């Protein structure tokens, strides 16, 4: 039903791939010293989120014992395992012992203001909170730390359970003029909560609901046959530009919900007022990461079937409309990050001749990380690029099209 | 030159090229001038 | 099943359209004189076949009482009803009273030799044979009648029934060098026969089989609700470049057959030897016209459902594989001609960046012609252009694709 | 674009080129557009 | 210039353009020269 | 392409242009390609 | 004084050169047949006048016994002696036996109407009049004989002496619109007369004066040491576009005269009324051919000194102002024809950046022709091209210049 | 004789001109403060030397009481009097009170190493020595003071007279590779001496001769009628690249001498050994400034006749060969600086199509400065640019030319 027949075994073009992660320390002797000192270990590097800016591919690494730097940009030099990473901006921010630098970069987001938003989980080994979580704003043109904010402890974790790990970050800007009125949403799965931060107000508000909680029935997740158990709440938030709707789905459930950000415009923040609209059990498997294109199409990742599914916002939300586009067991093990970008430079007149939206997907084998069974002789981590219009063409997810031009150009990285 | 006029000129030129007919030099030069002017207006360079 | 859900109400871009057909006699007074003399009547002009050459759109008109010229090229001047036609090459060939000129042009075909092949039905009113059928070869660069051959009477019509009307023409060239070894296939529905003409041998051979005969059960054809009865044999031949297979299907049946042209290479032409391979009743409705692209995809027209269907040659021939791409009651009434062309100039290196194949489809309302109920206040006849790769993308008909380039360009007229 | 303006632009561009300074891309493109338009007006092609 | 080399150059140039980075003038000129030479070899003009 | 060959091509093309004859497109394109290649070799860009 | 010091041994670039003249009969066998029949002889070919049109170099040959064609265009094929000539337009006009074709082309002229004006001397061997003289107008775009006029016998030759040979032809057009009001001037040295032909009136008028007569003192002419005696009248007419003044000088004298064409505008043509303004004995040697550029500079050829001299019309006419530009004994033996052309296409705006005027000079050794001493192993006949502005720069002949542009371009063939 | 007839009243294109000199202090209030403090006075600014680098025009101002900065680059902002100057590199070097900055920049020179050589006279009011003279080497790409050397007192001034003012500076580089072997020549007129500085040896050597001394007979100099008396020695040194000959002429004499730099290659520096070759009294008037082009032509300035003269090195040195090119009383009052540059970028193949050498001449009215009679309502100071090849064409100074190309391009600023 949901799994489309033609989608079977279809893969995506691979922009980059790594057998493992190697860092550009400089000379080979410096790499040897780093390995000897225990700073760098190739068995404890796992990608969390990726992003792109004009020539740069930023990748976030979960802060384990052997991680040299949490946030790294892809460098031109290519190692045997894969392309070499380079600390960003420099090694000064990589030093997290003082906690001045980034401890652990969880997710990334880039707005139209050409600003990089970095979320610091603070957790080390993803289970031990070392330092306070941070929201960092960097200027991508000057490579400087524009702003740094510290998340309050009370809003970060539940007062009852006492545990909380930030998982997803989304940035919305009603107006990115001289003063950017940006409302940042941070979803913490361990706390099963949502945090709304108003940049203008410099205020954090915590919201909780029964929808954010996990379902014990669907905790088990089977990827490529191997099964692992995880108990996490709300994660994978995608904000639709067209409808201003923030979508979400608990990690341990198949139901899909969404909320309207217009309810958050009121400074009142009335508790129990927020109305969450969702459908219960519309998917056979869980959803890992979601992203909404400006055309109005939502892409999500089916973990159990190891596939990519799409849904058109204009059409009704039901199992009939939901369809898959890409299916591959090896190419798409676990989708951890999806980012939709557009071609540049922007020309208003020529937009009719060009399909500008292209999607970047990160695939890392999380079931191997959980069970500590990684074969470093194969390609473990992949980054793929695809064209949205040609990926959703002639399907249920396609938008009403009009062929008004003699030629059409499809653009992807 | 109106934007709709430029679009019509581009659509005619591309159709003539893909059709296989002999493309006139003056029309190609005019289309090139219009496209370059539009790109300049967009601060592409 | 065969009718795909997304294909519903989908239309194609319209290159040209006519409320009725008007000819460019020159001055308005000449048009008035032609109308007064009875040479030209706007109620007796119906398109049969279309073709394209570098700037020209050739259209064939069935020779009725009021037809000025059977074959006409689209002219730049545009009348109120539609673009004006112009006799090709001149008015000398339009004069069919002496029979020197073309009496009635049934079908057209263009080879890679830049030669135009014209089939002369000879029939006037499509029921009365006036002059002998002809095969004409014109040079499209010099606009001269290169060659003219006359079809023998015995091979033209059945000796028993005594009736026969040529319906379909296909041209195959094993080698179009200085001497063109071209085998021309002419399918006559009224005679239920096939004629193979060898240009090198200057020989015509007639072949008949039970497959070429019609089925009385499926004589009735319903277009847009209105139903008409027709009893015709084999028509709509398409020759696949990849497999050298000539496909066909009787007008009054749903079965689809094909033959291999390699059996015709032997000069023996052993009777009852030719093996025709086909499937019985794989379509709900009849097929009007068929065309095979160089990639290996066959497009046919479902008359009853008023749609366009496709089938991939690589995949097995069955109802499961057969799917529809375009469905429209008004836009596609009756598909009388389909031609697949490629973009020019040919560049071998850049072929990976461009989808070159584009299809041209002619739609005329035949059910109105049969019942003599034509509303000349609306758009009766249409010509549409589409891109094959984007039309068959993400369907059963698509070929195994590989996205090896950052950008892809789709080209259609 | 006035003819005197085009002449002034050409004179500035050539002087900048022969001087050895870094010639801006936008100015060169604008001068090229103006020269092509003037040539088209003269039916050179 | 090998055909595969020209294809690689075109693929790198288009990716750099659509990425938004500053495209070097020398690389663009070399790609243009290679494309024009290929077109000349094909008797396009 | 030899440098003397390029010089001869330029001398023939300029003479044909100033003479008033119809300049062939292929010859003009080849001369343009040679001149651009020479400029690239000189690191003009 | 007149001979400038820096001008010594200065030469001009050579566009073409011939050891002797060879014609492109076609195959070598045809050339052999022509030589055997006596039609073609390489010892009896001498150039008279040259002209240029967009790719063509027209050359006139005096009709001797062995001349195949009087008027010939330079062909692409190159013989051992020099570039091969080709009859223009075809061999039909070369056949002068019927007198329908050109007997002997004396001089050529091209107007702004893109028309070729051909003067037929009629004389064979330059001493025997065979057929009547003709004025022919050809269209250089269609290669057709637009018009042909026959000069009356009475105006052609003196009634008293009875001898007359047409030597110089000049074409002036007050208006070259749909009807070209062209006044053609033909100077005959043997008759010592001038003929004014009005194309609109179709009338020929003959004018004579004491200035047109020769001086017996200066009959002897010494070129490169070798001296020959010639008795000829007015020759070498140049019409100044700026001042509408027709300049002339008798072959056997050094005085230089000019007349105003405005006196010829009156249909009266009052005899003895025409006022000729000239200076007596301003040159050391005789002047062969003259031409006036549109800027207002007159170039003439000093036969005795074998040089090229210039005079600016704006400045006063005296020996002080007259100066030489080019001096060479071998390169410039005898200047028989000079034509000043301009670069194309014409662009009004860019004229300030380009020096457009370039001069073409024909050099043939006339002293060798008179004495019948030609060394065919050397370069006898030459055609040279030069740029006027750079030839007259920083001299008395230069016009007031203003360097208002950063760059200046000099153009010559 | 020397004054050519056509050269009369001929002027040169004016790149820039000033009624007076105004500095770009910034805001108008800063200019008002500078005027009030006495730092800036418009009556005490006189140009000494000019130079050009890729977009910059460096101008040197004699250090008087009211001079804000000795060395200034032309800025884009244009004042009412003329284009505004800007201190170079900044105001730090303009502060000469500490003597760290430039006291008085006498002359400038630019080598092929892209280095600026600045000579500091040290004299204030051109009669009082305040600080020690300096040789400064600046990098024109980084705008930094690469090197600074101090001239010894003994070699600077005569031991007997005790007076000496540095007047002319010339830079020669046998090899400008990583280590630049540059021999700098400084001619002091007041000391009537020459100083050779070897950069590699860091050694200064002083040379004197009877030729360097002035002639009392020619002390008086008449410019534009107004006469002033000056007693100065050797000045205006020009080093020929082709012949490696340093030319000179005393200010108060008309004789012209030159020396060969090869004699200076020996580290011995044998006294009275150096052989100076010159001609006595070959000019009617004195020579102010001289410059030698790479083609081999020397240009000098005739002060008395207010003209520009040229001499070709290949031809013999005599009054017959010496000729003038530009003559103008108002445009060229007193030529204080001449610099010959070439077009960029350098392309070895295209050099045959382009005349690359262009000369820049500075004209300031020195006779007005001496007599303190300056009309600030008129254009006092001018900078002119001309093309060398077109300036010397068709004269005695021209080199043997060959027109081997259809088109020639002349380039000047
Ligand atoms: C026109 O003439 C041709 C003969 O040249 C006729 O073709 C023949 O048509 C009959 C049926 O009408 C065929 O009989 C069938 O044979 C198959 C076996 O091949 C058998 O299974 C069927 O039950 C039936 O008996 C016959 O084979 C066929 N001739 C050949 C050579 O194949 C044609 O029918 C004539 N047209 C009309 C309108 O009658
Ligand atoms: C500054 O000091 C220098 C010496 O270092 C003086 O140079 C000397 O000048 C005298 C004339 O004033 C020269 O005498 C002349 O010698 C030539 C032969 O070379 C002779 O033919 C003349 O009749 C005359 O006697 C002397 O040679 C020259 N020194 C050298 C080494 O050449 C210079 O004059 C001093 N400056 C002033 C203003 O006095
Ligand atoms: C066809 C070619 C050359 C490829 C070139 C002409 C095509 C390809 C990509 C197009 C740009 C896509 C994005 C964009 C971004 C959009 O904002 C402007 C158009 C532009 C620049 C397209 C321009 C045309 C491009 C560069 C050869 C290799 C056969
Ligand atoms: C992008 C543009 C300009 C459109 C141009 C650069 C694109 C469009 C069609 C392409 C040709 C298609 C066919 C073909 C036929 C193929 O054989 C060669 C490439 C060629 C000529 C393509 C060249 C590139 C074309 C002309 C603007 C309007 C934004
Ligand atoms: C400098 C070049 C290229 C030579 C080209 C750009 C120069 C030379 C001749 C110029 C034309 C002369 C006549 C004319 C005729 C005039 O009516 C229009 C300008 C034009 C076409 C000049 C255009 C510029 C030309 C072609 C390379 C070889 C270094
Ligand atoms: C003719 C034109 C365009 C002017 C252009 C084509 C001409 C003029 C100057 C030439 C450069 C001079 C210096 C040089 C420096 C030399 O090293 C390379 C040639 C170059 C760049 C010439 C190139 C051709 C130029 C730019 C229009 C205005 C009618
Ligand atoms: C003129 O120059 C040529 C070429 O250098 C030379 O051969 C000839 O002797 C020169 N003429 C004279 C009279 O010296």
């Amino acid at each position: 039903n949901i799994l489309r027949g033609e989608s079977l075994n279809k893969s995506l073009p691979i922009l980059h791939e790594w057998k493992f992660f190697d860092y550009d320390f400089g000379s080979d002797e410096r790499r040897q010293d780093a390995i000897l000192s225990g700073e760098y270990d190739y068995k404890n590097n796992y990608p969390s989120d990726i992003d792109q800016w004009h020539d740069k591919i930023f990748v976030t690494m979960l802060r384990y014992n052997g991680v040299p730097s949490s946030l790294n940009v892809i460098s031109k030099k290519v190692g045997d395992g894969g392309p070499l990473l380079q600390p960003y901006p420099d090694w000064s921010f990589a030093k997290y012992d003082d906690c001045s630098g980034i401890v652990s970069a969880s997710k990334l987001a880039i707005d139209k203001c050409d600003r990089l938003w970095v979320l610091d989980s603070g957790l080390v080994n993803n289970t031990q909170p070392m330092c306070s979580p941070k929201l960092l704003t960097f200027d991508l043109t000057t490579s400087q730390l524009l702003k740094q904010v510290e998340i309050p402890h009370d809003v970060a974790v539940n007062a009852t359970t006492g545990k909380g790990r930030l998982s997803s970050l989304a940035v919305q800007s009603l107006d990115c003029n001289t003063n950017s009125d940006t409302m940042v949403y941070i979803a913490d799965e361990k706390g099963e909560g949502l945090i709304v931060y108003h940049n203008s107000d410099d205020s954090f508000h915590r919201l909780t609901s029964n929808t954010f909680d996990y379902d014990p029935k669907f905790t088990k997740m089977t990827i490529d046959g191997e099964s692992y158990t995880a108990q996490d709440g709300i994660s994978g938030m995608a904000l639709s530009p067209m409808t201003n709707n923030l979508y979400y789905s608990p990690v341990a459930s198949t139901s899909l919900y969404y909320v309207n950000t217009e309810q958050f415009r009121t400074s009142d923040y009335q508790q129990n007022d927020i109305h969450y609209e969702g459908v219960q059990n519309i998917l056979d498997t869980q959803s890992s990461a979601k992203v909404v294109s400006k055309s109005g199409v939502l892409f999500f990742g089916l973990v159990g079937d190891s596939a990519l599914g799409c849904w058109n916002e204009h059409r009704t939300l039901e199992r009939h409309n939901i369809r898959t586009v890409a299916q591959s067991d090896e190419t798409l093990q676990m989708i951890a990050s999806m980012k939709i970008k557009e071609a540049l430079p922007h020309v208003p007149i020529f937009d009719r001749y060009i399909n500008r939206e292209y999607i970047l997907v990160l695939s890392n084998k999380m079931q191997k990380m959980v069970n500590n069974d990684f074969n470093f002789d194969d390609v473990n981590f992949r980054i793929m690029n695809a064209n949205v219009n040609e990926l959703i063409l002639n399907t249920r997810c396609e938008n009403p099209d009009n062929d008004r031009t003699p030629f059409k150009i499809s653009i992807h990285l | 030159e109106s934007n709709v006029d430029v679009v019509s000129q581009i659509n005619s030129l591309v159709s003539s090229i893909v059709s296989g007919a002999n493309v006139s030099a003056v029309l190609l030069a005019q289309t090139l001038v219009n496209i370059l002017q539009i790109l300049i207006d967009a601060n592409v360079f």
